[PDB]
Formats: structure tokens, sequence, C-alpha cells
């Protein structure tokens, strides 16, 4: 099983992570001071979820095989179009075992990004996104809105909400406070963070898992497992 | 029949780039020839318009730069769904 991640660049040799991220061709980006755009700086949060992921030491399904599509600036920042064209890729990858798409991002309802994710759904991909860190309904933003879509929030260890967006969107809460993972600051350097894309990170990990261990098992059915075990 | 939609969220907004989806089962040979359609169209209203990608495999149509004055024009082309103005997202 392999678990793809369209976020950030990412630091692929972080001990935490090195051997199992394979960088994909995949860049679409909108335009980028100085500090901000060193590499340190511009793989941060993909680096910590690619470890949230797969990490040696702090990694949900450990060791697991990921391939990361860069999706967001060094500020964080996508477009919808980018995102659609890096969904294009995944599904052209897929045409040429279970695959699971981690979307760590959103921004307002897309009529177009919940349809193409409808559509790699219905192809029989598992994706998980995050509800998003507004403190509102998650049936505003994408692809948390994407029924077909399994969309996280965030809770503490007292599963008490993290804010987090909530409702009728999200389909299961995972702890995303305060998550121990790789930090791009150096190669063996680690930082907590707190977010629904940790929350988001940590669901895909343990879909992985499930799927790792019965390749039959359908989105419908592990859906509901993870719901459950939430 | 096909809609024009945008992000709710201000802020988000990206007018200048579309999304322009076709309807489903449209092969790659026809929304090319959408697409030229659009900026022949354009040009004889006296409007540049660029072509950045065409989809094809996950949803067809493509994504084009243009005024958003052409959007109604756009809206009226036989095999378009729906269009959608870019909009941005972000790391959470």
């Amino acid at each position: 099983v392999e678990v793809y991640l369209l976020d950030t660049s990412i630091q692929s040799d972080h001990r935490e992570i090195e051997g199992r991220v394979m960088v994909t061709d995949f860049e679409n980006v909108p335009e980028e001071t100085r500090f901000h755009r060193q590499a340190s700086k511009c793989d941060s949060h993909g680096t910590h979820l690619a470890g949230v992921v797969s990490g040696r030491d702090a990694g949900v399904a450990k060791g697991a095989s990921m391939r990361s599509l860069r999706v967001l600036n060094c500020q964080g920042k996508g477009t919808v179009s980018g995102t659609l064209i890096g969904l294009e890729f995944i599904r052209k990858s897929q045409l040429v075992g279970p695959l699971v798409v981690l979307l760590p991002l959103a921004g307002g309802y897309s009529r177009v990004l919940n349809a193409a994710c409808q559509r790699l759904a219905r192809a029989g991909v598992v994706l998980v996104t995050a509800a998003g860190n507004f403190r509102d309904d998650a049936c505003l933003y994408s692809p948390a809105s994407a029924p077909e879509v399994i969309t996280v929030g965030a809770t503490n260890a007292q599963d008490q909400p993290v804010g987090t967006n909530f409702g009728r969107c999200v389909d299961l809460f995972a702890p995303g406070e305060d998550i121990i993972g790789a930090s791009s600051d150096c190669s063996t350097c680690f930082v907590s963070q707190s977010g629904t894309s940790q929350a988001a990170a940590h669901v895909a990990g343990i879909a992985a898992m499930m799927l790792s261990a019965e390749p039959e098992l359908t989105l419908a059915e592990l859906r509901q497992r993870l719901i459950h075990f939430s | 029949t096909a809609t024009f939609h945008r992000c709710a969220k201000d802020p988000w907004r990206l007018p200048g780039t579309y999304v322009v989806v076709l309807k489903e089962e449209t092969h790659l040979s026809q929304s090319e020839r959408t697409a030229r359609r659009l900026q022949a169209q354009a040009a004889r209203r006296g409007y540049l318009t660029k072509i950045l990608h065409v989809f094809h495999g996950l949803l067809p149509g493509f994504l084009v730069k243009m005024s958003g004055d052409l959007l109604e024009l756009a809206l009226k082309l036989p095999h378009v769904d729906y269009i959608e103005e870019d909009s941005s997202v972000f790391a959470q």
C-alpha cells in the first residue's frame, strides 16, 4: 500500500523518514522573504506529516511507503487548479496495491475539487483530508466537504476539540494537538505541531496499515472501522 | 445550462483563471475543440486567452487564463458542464 501526500516540498533525507518518500515529478505551486524561502522552512509542513505517517520513531505506520506531490509553496499556499492537476497526476499513475491519498489542506467549498475527489473514490482510492482549522462548519471547505473523502477533525488526549472544524461533514476526530514529528530544521530535529493536517496524517497511517492487512478492504468497510476506532 | 462557481471566501478568490469542466464522457478531441472555440470567440471580441492545461483521465476540461468578462460567452459553449474560478488552498 502506498500513501500519496499532496503538500509542501519534503526534506526526503531527514533521518526520521529517509527511504520512505519517493518524491514524484509533480510540482504546481503559486509564486513565492529570503528566510521563509529557505529549504528548512519550505519543507516544514510536509516533512512533519510524512513523519506522522511513516517515521521511524514517531510514525503511526512506521516504514510505510509514500509518494509526494508538491502543491503548496514555501508559505503553505496552493491553488485549487494545482491541486486538481496533482490529483489527475495520481489518476494517470494508477491507469498505467491499494492507494491512500492524503490531502492535508483546505480551501473554500469547490465543486471541481470535490468532483475530482469523488472520481478518485469511485475508482477505489481512499482519500483522507484535514477538516480545516477555522472553528467552523467543515461543509464550507474543500476537500473537507466531499462525502467520498474521509474528513478528519483534531482532538487532544482528553478527546476535546483542539480550532478544529466540526459538523456533519467531519467523519471522525483523531489526535491533532502537540504531535511530535520530523522537523526540517535539521536532519535529526523534531517539533510538535497542532492541526487538522496532523490528525488527517494519523488517519492515513491507520488506513495504510488496515489496507496492508486486508487488501480487499473496501472504502465503505474501512471508513466505518476508522470512525469506530476514533 | 452551464453554471459558474467561485469561492465564497472573497479573500481566497483568484479571478482571471478558470477551470472549464466539460460534461461526463467528453472526449479529449472535443475538449481541445471547445478550448479552440473559446480562444477564437474571445479573440473575435478583442480578448487574449491562454490555455494552461488540458484535463483528461480524471475529469474532462481545461484550465484557462482569461478575463472574467468572457464568462457569459464561455458558459454558452455546448459541451460545458460548469466553470469554476480558481481559488487558494492552504496547509492545515
